[PDB]
């Protein structure tokens, strides 16, 4: 049997990620917005039971949960055409509606509070899996909803499903942009906390790379959040593309991202996308070869994760898978590895065997592809600290500025101290650091 | 004559040997020795097959 | 590679001490026992001897310029010239 | 990689000279208007990466950097057909217009004000190129945009990319027109001392001797601006071919000019060209040979430089780069070089071993040539000296009369003191001197620190 992925969509930011993610699959798979296969979709090469279960032999219904906190998004997301998608079995809603008010102490004590809904929820999607992989959480780390919930939820999965793989979809909150969220480095510790403790990798989305993507590289003015979480969808589809069209290699989830993650702490992934094209680019279908395809993805302008430019640490990649879909040569995937390494185009880890991984993959036979080759790059880099650096430089401003904490401290989480948030941002911080370490040689005696 | 040019390219095949045997592609035998530079510096006995024969095709 | 005789050899003895290994390391779930430590050790000293081995099968195969593919496979493998500078042996399992 | 080579078109007559090169390069290489590569250019023969970049898969960008203090210029570029061949960020066009008021100084305080945007784009175009080689600078040195901007853009173009090579092409001012700039020597004095402290090679453009070969040789009674940078884009053209038309040999400027430039202070270069003719005279192909060839090279009217005839300095030529471009014989070049060397047609250094280099090119198969053999002449020749000495001359007579002193006083280069212009003088006074010395046997000592 498939190894089934429960998608999570927490909070509004999240539920939005998670809406568009399900749009995304269902037009991959050919399914109608009631969860049926649509009749085009004869294609049945799709492999639908990794992310999707069926309702009928003909009707797959994503397995996928929308948790919400506040009933507006949750209720949007019912009263889409795609409602009758997913299992409403597999749906857990907070009936107060009121969210965490931005509070991450106030998600994790709703999620204790909807505790039983929520492990009923996720029990009850695990007895419908006959041979679960784990679970998706989409989240925002910034806000109550999704951060603090998202915190609870690992917390509890981890607890209750101590065998089962945990990889989630974080949105990370924008770093370029001032959140009104004072307390979103508070949320963003305590979601950092808990990826590093209960999950075993955790997916950054990084609202800047969003928008910087968007604005640079897309030539959208203003990204809405709409179009922000309809390009997520449309790079999970590509990294799934490979679960969906099953082959010699790949052939599960955590068969692909063991070669990602050499340490527990090591679970902060790149991504790469390709073809890369602006919104007013689409019309040239450049035939690009492999070595081409490499070379701009090589560009940092291609690369679907905004890592800021560090200067002080020589920041390089860990590993570098790359998941290439549509028509590829094989002489000139060998030649783009030749030229990668000999143009010494990446940077790897000086302290251990590192390459490029390539992964060929076929694209969903009941969606259209309009490019002759896409790709996925999936990148373990050094670079992504100073994501990481940011992130806690904004921790320990807003512990420093108490920013927001009165709200946090009428949550029980967040009552007394915020504590976990301090510790949180000495975690990430040593995390960076060992990141830094990474990029070096000394990386063969990091830990000892 | 018509069977070696049409077949064998023997024309062609001298006109290559002229180009890279004969060094006739001076420019791609200059960026070469570029490339080679550290590696031509290098001991012998460090040298490897398949990183020279990656080098002479990136060369090209 | 079927053809090549020594080469699958070494590659069949490398893939049966990568299966001891992996049966060790399923054997215990928590830090290695002594027994578990001592045949990591073992493990490690046969695939440095067995991987210096590949390492001189494949510069011999480059010196015989027998097969692009092989060469291509060791360049993949020493991308980050890691094993290259390992010298073509498997790292240091660090304990 | 190819050894890339930024263009640098510096105030109105360095960009009308960059946007003459562009065209002939575009020409020669079949490059369309809009960048992309005509259809007749199908051989692939040339280097482009060299000097252009790959805009799009079919849009080859030069990679050329137009740069000027007045905006007029820069529109009129964007209001040619070419405005497409050229990446529009490496455009830079000063927001005031204003220029630097024929002012060295001011030139050089503007490069200030822009340093950092100007510093931001070059770093932008050196990371677009895998190899690059260095820059290629057009400007005037007597006036105060192309002058000041200049050496401005020369110091920190040394100090930031020491590494990289830095090339002028430097338009020298007109030596037989009374300037009306009274401060062109003092502009002429800032740019000499940039290019003696912070570039390694100048390109001399002297506007009298492109003035008096207009007159008497285009038989261009009121030579245009215009024509001067048709002829110099002419020479840009002869002097990239090697890159366009890549050979065995000095495949690469650096390969090139290594045998140009015996000594650092030793940077001076002349050059000639042949043959020069009307455009009406294209329809004789005249079976010129190599020997007919170097002998009017040899010929000081077809020297692209109008040098004086010193009486009391015996000048000599240093060195000799004939790039010939056509179908030529290698034993008809031994042959020529022979006779040549038995003729004693040059007089060289007696310090050192001399010749006349002769490169052979091919001609450009996406430009109809009219002439079935073109050529250049770089020569290195101590009778550039007397250039350097008459520009020295009136820098000498401006400073000794305080002319037009009052403007650059007001720019913060000459505000206090005039201490970099004496500089320059002194410098100017030990290179007049060494190229005499250079023109002797004693030139082996010359420079010594014991000398």
């Amino acid at each position: 049997m498939p190894r089934e992925i429960i998608t999570l969509q927490l909070g509004q930011c999240g539920n939005q990620i998670g809406f568009e993610f399900w749009k995304q699959l269902c037009a991959e798979h050919g399914i109608s917005p009631e969860g049926i296969v649509e009749e085009f979709a004869t294609e049945g090469t799709d492999r639908k039971d990794v992310f999707f279960y069926q309702a009928d032999d003909e009707h797959y219904i994503p397995r996928a949960v929308l948790l919400d906190l506040e009933p507006r998004v949750i209720h949007s997301i019912l009263n889409s055409p795609y409602a009758k998608l997913y299992n409403p079995e597999n749906i857990y809603l907070s009936e107060h509606g009121g969210g965490a008010g931005n509070n991450w102490a106030s998600g994790f004590s709703q999620g204790e509070k909807i505790h039983e809904d929520i492990f009923d929820i996720i029990d009850r999607e695990a007895d419908g899996s006959d041979s679960l992989e784990g679970f998706v959480l989409c989240h925002s780390i910034a806000g109550g909803t999704g951060s603090g919930l998202g915190s609870y939820l690992l917390e509890r999965l981890n607890d209750r499903y101590p065998k089962k793989l945990v990889q989630t979809y974080s949105v990370f909150p924008n770093q370029d942009e001032m959140s009104d969220v004072v307390v979103q480095p508070y949320n963003s510790l305590l979601t950092l906390k808990r990826l590093t403790q209960n999950a075993d990798c955790v997916v950054v989305l990084d609202n800047t790379a969003l928008n910087r993507i968007a604005t640079d590289r897309l030539h959208i003015q203003n990204p809405s959040f709409s179009q922000i979480n309809q390009l997520v969808s449309t790079i999970m589809s590509a990294s799934t593309t490979t679960l969906r069209y099953p082959g010699y290699m790949n052939n599960d989830l955590i068969g692909l991202i063991a070669s990602l993650i050499p340490t527990p702490r090591l679970h902060f992934l790149m991504t790469g996308y390709t073809p890369l094209t602006t919104d007013q680019s689409v019309a040239s279908v450049r035939k690009t070869t492999v070595l081409d395809v490499m070379r701009r993805l090589l560009q940092p302008k291609n690369v679907m994760v905004s890592t800021g430019r560090d200067r002080q640490t020589n920041h390089c990649y860990i590993a570098i898978l790359n998941i290439i879909q549509g028509e590829v040569d094989p002489t000139q995937v060998h030649k783009s590895l030749q030229r990668i390494r000999e143009r010494k185009l990446a940077n790897f880890i000086p302290w251990g065997p590192a390459s490029i991984q390539v992964a060929l993959s076929r694209k969903s036979p009941y969606l259209p592809s309009a490019h002759r080759v896409s790709g996925l790059m999936m990148a373990n880099h050094t670079s992504i600290s100073s994501l990481f650096e940011r992130t806690c430089r904004q921790y320990d401003k807003l512990r420093k500025r108490e920013a927001f904490l009165e709200q946090f401290r009428k949550e029980d989480m967040f009552k007394d101290n915020f504590d976990e948030m301090d510790t949180s941002r000495e975690i990430v911080q040593q995390l960076i650091d060992e990141y830094h370490a990474a990029t070096r040689p000394d990386y063969i005696s990091w830990g000892t | 004559l018509d069977v070696l040019n049409k077949k064998y390219s023997l024309l062609d095949h001298m006109q290559a040997m002229r180009r890279y045997l004969l060094l006739g592609q001076g420019d791609f035998i200059r960026h070469l020795m570029d490339l080679l530079k550290p590696e031509l510096v290098r001991p012998a006995t460090t040298l490897y097959q398949h990183n020279l024969t990656g080098i002479l095709e990136t060369a090209v | 590679f079927i053809l090549l005789k020594p080469v699958f050899h070494c590659l069949n003895e490398i893939l049966d001490l990568c299966h001891s290994f992996c049966s060790l390391v399923s054997q215990n779930l928590g830090p290695l026992d002594e027994r578990g430590a001592a045949q990591l050790s073992i493990l490690v000293k046969g695939f440095s001897r067995q991987s210096s081995l590949l390492f001189k099968i494949l510069s011999s195969v480059r010196n015989h310029q027998i097969n692009s593919d092989l060469a291509q496979l060791l360049l993949r493998l020493d991308y980050n010239k890691y094993y290259t500078q390992a010298g073509g042996t498997l790292g240091s399992f660090g304990m």
